[PDB]
């Protein structure tokens, strides 16, 4: 059981506001989830715990010495739908080492136990640029399975992915880890369903979920809670639901064929255009 | 003298530094009280060095490869980084071996990825699979192969583990990945528990189904002694001399397999609690196997320490061990007779690592000798539970001493002799004071067990007494 | 067992018959190990041509380098400042590393300071770090200047000094007009000899480079002079010597003589001696920068040429006969002062030398190693004794380095049989002096081994190993030697002229076998 | 003359396609300017050079031995306009370490001679997730005096922008860079302008000319060009002159006062709501 799943996916593309609206809509459907947020901002559970994390792994070591004087409960808290969640600290920008603080947060949750629960979801929140391996420690061996990128229609965003994809096949060769899909969140350039389909099927892998772009979920976010929690009836809502048991049940698992720039240039010339 | 004027040298030499700084390292400073019960109320240890005060302590690096992985003979141990590190470390540690070095022993080899720039920026782990290939390119005798993790791999997040595993499978060798990166803990402590934790995980369970080792109920293992001089192999012939069979030795002298049949052994000899307690408690916890703290540092307790494990074993291991004690009866007694004369009533301070400190305080005592201050760089707090029984009444315990406040606490005391590492041999040898090497044994050796204390006094004789330290002052100066 | 009378250290303790035994029933019993027909087979194999060409093709496994990492070198350069506290950003185990390497060397107190970066640190930055370490270290050890390098850590994670430091004056932990130069010294670029010239760099750079309006070359009428990684006591001694001797005046920046060579009396002396800031705040006055060790001092002459404004002379190391003149004469043209009668003197004493061991230097093949200056002054003068150095090797040699011995090596009759190598550890060399057996070896202690392993094929196979270069951990008092000028040259000769006749009087001291050429008079 | 810019801001906020117009519409002023590429995905320099810069300077040092061994002329290369061109390189997501080839490829460009005269402009286009120190190597001393910081109306955008100024708060204090104003990516939100200015105003600097959200743009750039190459007389290159404009003539260089976490959540309940 417990599957274990990563947000990738481009930087500011809303794999934060993705993954805690889809955790949210789990904990709905009586799925007990786990949040760790492997971002230097503290931001992948503003939602779910209601409040900017106060307790990252990071800072409660530093403000007790070392991380080996440190115990679960002082950084693990439950929010929403009693979702467990834990946040990888770092440093503020251009200071220190963000990579080697999700490195030290993964390892300390690995040592103390944090999984061994009734746990059937754990989501790793990564940030966009993952520029060394620290950021890809969530998807090492005995980590998180499943791989879900997000994307947008803007040619940015495909090239992107295609380089998470790029930085995946070594892992999924030298482990378990595979790309689940690919989840699509509105950005309504031109045509946004054709192009990642597109880039998807380039890659082998499929478009679990396309989420429109509607203000719900700023308005939501400005209150610090899910679209879920904050209008259970708006579209959006019934969106996440349904994005949420497409996850559920999803069952494709493919390495990626990361295309190269010029394959890259050619689909969006031939699919980018009216 | 006296528990005041020490608590007051103390506070004296705390005057100097800011106030932060003081009020941590005051902390680290005490006398020493047998009327304590737990030495949280009286030093506390094991914590963070306050910065640009020119600290003794080592790095995880030093503690794992220096220290615990360095020594086993048939592995190669590749210090995974840039070039420093295994320079440094390159045969500095005198871990006694017998072998034929860059064939089938690689101890006092330097075998390193020699990280360049190129290797930060884009990972390593390709070429440490490369470096693996090469190894068994070229060294096809080695029993096994250590990856020891320098500053850069802990940081940059190479797959040494991965690499490690990949690479085991295809070659049928065993590959340990250390994550002993020097900025990880404190000190070396944190580097002998990554070490004897990468021992548990890829070592110590690769016989666990099997059986075809026949074992005999005197089967002892000697943990937590690294033949510094040749202390084990001294310390060995001890053991066997009354009956028992040494299996393994750790890892000092140590082979892979023995590390692998340490689980068939029936007792555990542990001299370094600090560095391999952890293994221990595995052991004892997952096979059952006792472990018991002894100590051959001069005869008081290398008798003592004998007796007490011939008390775990039968009526023959008892009487084998009592022959041992009346045989090298008269060798140390004549070694007490020639050389307490010459060193009675000399007053010896103290700074090693973390067993040390308190584990020779009785070979001392045997001259005449008393300790009147020892700390620790790295010790926790057990270890200073353990030093209090030791040390005699009102005499200096510090850990993780600075310079300033060592070379202090040296002027102030004055001892006749100073026991501790290279970084403070010529600072001590220049203020006039006789200095001993404590880590290396001042390339002499061995000091455990009867012959080692022959040579531990001979030793302690020859540069106490030495002629040259009453000739430091000039003629033509008051 | 022990007799009281003569106790036995290790050796040879272990030799006697019940250790042996013990020994031998632990192989036996519990070690498991290849029988003694495999090892042999293996270290023959081990010792053949095919194993080079394997050992050569290496890309990726580095087996005993012959270099160290830049804060290594940083620290030493910092060293040669007066009252000044080397300080190194990052990791404290790099700190006892660089202190042990050398105490273990100079046999001497090594002062040095981390600011203890933990994991923490690693994660948020060592401001903080720095901050604390920089106020504790100049309370504690009351340096009149701080020189701060960086281990790798602080390197990898981009660990900004020029802002930390900053940082920590504008907040009062240190004062303002403390001087506290720095140079960022990446372990995984280059190597000691790197830093060495990336610290002064940066020295030289905070004394020098905001205050260039009014210097004036030549005002002082002194000659700058930089050392480079120097581990030789002697060699500073002799440029001194030399220098004033000819009444030239001259500032040796980066004089660490002093504090590597205090006495005995009583007292430690945490500093001695070295550069003083008014030296090189007047350095851009000098009439010139003459580079001791030019080819590991690059960065230096960039600087010197571009800010001070000299025009650095095209100098080798002052090693042997030639290039001590060639030294001399530049110095002469640069001062004005003529090359005194005592140096000619010492020159025509060096050369009678020659001419009296010419004999036995003659035809002597060699295989050499350090770093690049020291190596090619060494090869250049082998070839003015008439000696071959066949296997030439230095680690954290260049391209261009390279190219410059090759020509130097063209230019002789006895560099024909000679090979440079850069970027092959000891490893290499001890396959090449199986394969193509030269009749000694200079370098540092780690030549020990390949001398043992030599050993190990056999007396007529064994190479042995003259201890010049850095480190020298296995002899004593031998960092007080010289090996630039007339006098290094002479002191060079004498050691291996006497190392070739002490190994001839091993080989001919059996009695009634080779005793026949055990001549009293050589 | 030589004025050095960075340009940061959250993940995707559109830092590279706003730097590239604006590049474009300064070039198409006379002036000369040089773009600069912290990211290891280099991807600033498309919509310049109509194609993806190959050559960088990490790929051409490793490949050449080190970066002592490589020309200027081998990273450094012309495009649309005259605006020089180079990137600094970098791994594949998720290995090695891309800060490391940012400080040194920083490090090449200033011993080389990069910053010649004859240069009115030196735009650092750096990544979103400033994770280490090796990324804020634009804003270290003597290398970039302006920091333009992208943001836009979402919570996620401001906070970013927030963190961001957090964290060159220590560079600003060390030595001369300021922060010159927040350039605004319109991404269609309530009261976006509000935000954007009541935000600017509490770190105390200003909002620098609200870039509205159009398509123009994503077709101009899946053309491999920016917009001024492809539609000089469309709106949006109009709006990019206007920006280029206001970029040249200002003068609001501070040190940004960051607002806590709660100061962000009353300013985005006073301009983010209705
Ligand atoms: N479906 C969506 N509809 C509208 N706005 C969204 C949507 N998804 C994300 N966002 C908005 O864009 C911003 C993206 O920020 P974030 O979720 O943190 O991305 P990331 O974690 O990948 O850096 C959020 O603030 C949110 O307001
Ligand atoms: N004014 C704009 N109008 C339309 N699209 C924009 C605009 N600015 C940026 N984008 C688009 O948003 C996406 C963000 O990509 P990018 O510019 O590379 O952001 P960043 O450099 O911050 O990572 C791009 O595909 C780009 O086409
Ligand atoms: S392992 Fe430890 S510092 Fe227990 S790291 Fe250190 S060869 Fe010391 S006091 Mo060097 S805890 Fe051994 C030690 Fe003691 S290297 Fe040796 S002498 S008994
Ligand atoms: S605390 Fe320990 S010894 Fe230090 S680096 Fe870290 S693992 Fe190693 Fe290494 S190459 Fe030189 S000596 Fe360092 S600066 Fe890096
Ligand atoms: S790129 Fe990653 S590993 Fe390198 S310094 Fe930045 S956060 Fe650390
Ligand atoms: F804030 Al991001 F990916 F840009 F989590
Ligand atoms: F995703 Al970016 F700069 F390329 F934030
Ligand atoms: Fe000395
Ligand atoms: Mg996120
Ligand atoms: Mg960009």
């Amino acid at each position: 059981a417990m599957r274990q799943c990563a947000i990738y996916g481009k930087g500011g593309i809303g794999k934060s506001t993705t993954t805690q609206n889809l955790v949210a809509a789990l904990a709905e459907m009586g799925k007990k989830v786990m949040i760790v947020g492997c971002d230097p901002k503290a931001d992948s559970t503003r939602l779910i715990l209601h409040s900017k994390a106060q307790n990252t792994i990071m800072e409660m070591a530093a403000e007790a010495g070392t991380v080996e004087d440190l115990e679960l409960e002082d950084v693990l808290k439950a929010g929403y739908g009693g979702v467990k969640c834990v946040e990888s600290g770092g440093p503020e920008p251009g200071v220190g080492c963000a990579g080697r603080g999700v490195i030290t947060a993964i390892n300390f949750l690995e040592e103390e136990g944090a999984y061994e629960d009734d746990l059937d979801f754990v989501f790793y929140d990564v940030l966009g640029d993952v520029v060394c391996g620290g950021f890809a420690m969530p998807i090492r061996e005995n980590k998180a399975q499943e791989i879900y990128i997000v994307c947008s229609g803007e040619m940015m965003a495909m090239y992107a992915a295609n380089n998470i994809s790029k930085g995946i096949v070594k892992y999924a060769n030298s482990g378990s880890v595979r790309l689940g899909g690919l989840i699509c969140n509105s950005r309504n350039t031109d045509r946004e369903d054709e192009l990642i389909i597109a880039l998807a099927n380039k890659l082998g892998t499929q478009m679990i979920h396309f989420v429109p772009r509607d203000n719900v979920v700023q308005r939501a976010e400005i209150r610090r809670m899910t679209v879920i929690e904050y209008d259970p009836k708006a579209k959006q809502a019934d969106e996440y639901r349904a994005l949420a048991r497409k996850v559920v049940d999803n069952k494709l698992l493919v390495i990626p064929n990361p295309i190269t720039m010029d394959e890259l240039e050619e689909l969006l010339m031939e699919f980018g255009i009216m | 003298m006296s528990r005041e004027e020490v608590e007051s040298l103390i506070q004296e030499v705390l005057e100097v530094y800011p106030e932060k700084a003081r009020k941590d390292r005051n902390k680290h400073l005490a006398v020493n009280d047998p009327a304590v019960t737990q030495s949280k109320k009286c030093i506390i240890s094991n914590k963070k060095s306050q910065p640009g005060l020119m600290t003794i302590r080592g790095c995880a690096y030093a503690g794992s490869k220096g220290v615990v992985w360095g020594p086993i003979k048939d592995m190669i141990h590749i210090s995974h980084g840039p070039v420093g590190c295994g320079q440094y470390s390159r045969a500095g540690r005198r871990n006694y071996y017998i072998g034929t070095t860059g064939v089938n022993a690689f101890v006092t080899m330097n075998f390193t990825s020699d990280f360049q720039e190129k290797d930060i920026v884009f990972g390593g782990d390709k070429k440490l699979a490369k470096l693996i290939d090469e190894v068994e390119t070229l060294f096809p005798l080695n029993k096994g192969i250590s990856v020891q993790s320098e500053c850069p791999i802990g940081l940059i997040g190479d797959d040494i583990e991965s690499v490690s595993k990949v690479k085991g499978a295809e070659l049928s060798k065993t590959i340990v990945p250390v994550r002993c990166e020097g900025f990880r803990g404190v000190s070396q402590s944190l580097g002998h528990h990554i070490a004897n934790d990468a021992v548990r995980d890829w070592v110590l369970g690769k016989r666990d189904e099997d059986t075809t080792f026949a074992s005999t109920p005197y089967d002892v293992a000697i943990i937590g002694d690294y033949n510094i001089g040749g202390d084990a192999w001294s310390s060995r012939i001890l053991l066997e001399e009354m009956g028992l069979r040494c299996v393994a030795q750790w890892s000092g002298d140590g082979s892979i397999s023995e590390i692998e049949l340490t689980p068939k052994v029936k007792l555990n000899l542990v001299h370094c609690y600090r560095s391999m307690n952890y293994i221990s408690r595995h052991m004892e916890e997952k096979y059952g196997i006792p472990w018991m703290e002894y100590n051959f540092f001069g005869p008081t307790k290398t008798i003592e320490s004998l007796r007490a494990i011939a008390a775990k074993f039968d009526e023959s291991i008892q009487k084998k061990c009592e022959e041992v004690i009346a045989k090298y009866k008269p060798e140390w007694e004549a070694v007490v007779a020639k050389y307490r004369p010459r060193l009675e009533g000399k007053r010896v301070m103290l700074y090693i690592g973390g067993l040390r400190p308190r584990h020779v305080i009785g070979a001392y005592e045997d001259l005449g000798m008393e300790v009147v201050g020892t700390g620790y760089e790295f010790a926790h707090n057990d270890d200073y539970d353990r030093t209090m029984k030791e040390m005699g009444d009102s005499t200096l315990l510090y850990d993780d001493v600075t310079g300033y406040e060592f070379e202090e606490f040296v002027k102030r005391i004055k001892p006749d002799l100073i026991g501790s590492g290279i970084k403070e041999k010529f600072i001590f040898q220049k203020m006039g004071i006789p200095f001993r090497e404590m880590h290396s044994w001042d390339y002499s050796g061995p000091y455990h067990g009867f012959d080692g204390f022959a040579i531990f006094a001979r030793d302690m004789d020859m540069t106490l007494n030495n002629p040259c330290w009453k000739k430091l002052q000039a003629p033509w100066e008051a | 067992s022990q007799q009281v009378d003569k106790i036995k250290a290790s050796y040879p303790l272990f030799l006697d018959q019940d250790y042996k035994d013990m020994l031998a029933k632990k192989r036996d019993g519990f070690e498991e190990k290849y029988p003694q027909d495999k090892i042999d087979e293996v270290f023959q194999w081990t010792t053949t041509k095919e194993y080079q060409e394997l050992n050569f093709q290496r890309e990726a496994l580095t087996v005993n380098p012959a270099k160290a990492c830049q804060p290594l070198g940083a620290v030493l350069c910092a060293l040669g400042f007066e009252k000044t506290m080397p300080y190194v950003h990052g990791s404290q185990g790099c700190v006892a590393y660089f202190r042990s390497y050398f105490n273990r060397h100079f046999r001497e107190p090594v002062s040095c300071v981390s600011d203890s970066m933990t994991e923490d640190a690693a994660v948020f930055g060592g401001q903080q770090n720095m901050k604390d370490g920089l106020q504790n270290c100049k309370a504690t050890y009351k340096p009149d200047m701080i020189a701060v390098s960086t281990t790798c850590m602080a390197e990898v994670i981009g660990d900004d000094l020029n802002a930390f430091i900053n940082n920590s004056k504008k907040e009062g932990f240190i004062p303002d007009e403390f001087p506290v130069p720095f140079a960022h010294t990446p372990s995984f670029v280059g190597s000691h000899v790197t830093g060495w010239d990336n610290m002064f760099e940066g020295i030289a750079r905070y004394f020098t480079l905001k205050s260039m309006d009014d210097k004036v070359v030549g005002s002082n009428k002194k000659i700058n002079i930089v050392p480079g990684f120097e581990t030789y006591l002697g060699n500073f001694r002799v440029i001194k010597r030399m220098l004033s001797e000819m009444g030239v005046g001259y500032s040796l920046l980066s004089d660490p003589e002093e504090v590597l060579d205090t006495p005995a009396d009583g007292q430690f002396r945490m500093y001695a001696g070295g550069t003083t800031q008014e030296e090189m705040k007047d350095a851009p006055n000098a009439l010139n920068t003459v580079l001791l060790q030019p080819w590991h001092l690059e960065k230096t002459k960039k600087f010197v040429e571009g800010t001070w404004k000299h025009e650095v002379p095209k100098l080798n190391i002052p090693m042997g006969l030639d290039w001590t003149d060639e030294f001399l004469m530049k110095v002469s043209e640069i001062s004005g002062q003529p090359i005194p009668a005592s140096l000619t003197k010492e020159r025509g004493r060096l050369v009678d030398m020659m001419t009296d061991s010419h004999t036995w230097l003659h035809g002597k093949r060699f295989a050499l190693w350090g770093d690049p200056d020291f190596v090619m002054g060494l090869v250049k003068f082998l070839l003015e004794l008439g000696c071959e150095p066949v296997h030439i090797l230095c680690h954290n040699g260049n391209k261009r380095w390279k190219k410059a011995v090759d020509a130097i090596l063209a230019a002789s009759p006895y560099g024909k049989n000679a090979t440079v190598y850069i970027g092959k550890d000891l490893w290499h060399l001890r396959s090449l002096v199986f394969t193509d057996k030269p009749d000694f070896m200079i370098g540092n202690s780690y030549g020990k081994f390949i001398q043992r392993d030599t050993l190990h094929k056999g007396k007529e196979f064994e190479v042995p190993l003259i201890r010049i270069g850095f480190p020298i951990f296995d002899r004593h008092h031998l960092h007080r030697s010289t090996t630039l000028g007339y006098e290094g040259a002479m002191q060079i000769l004498t050691t291996l002229v006497n190392s070739i006749l002490e190994r001839l009087d091993e080989e001919t001291r059996g009695m009634q076998a080779t005793d026949y050429n055990h001549d009293l008079v050589r």
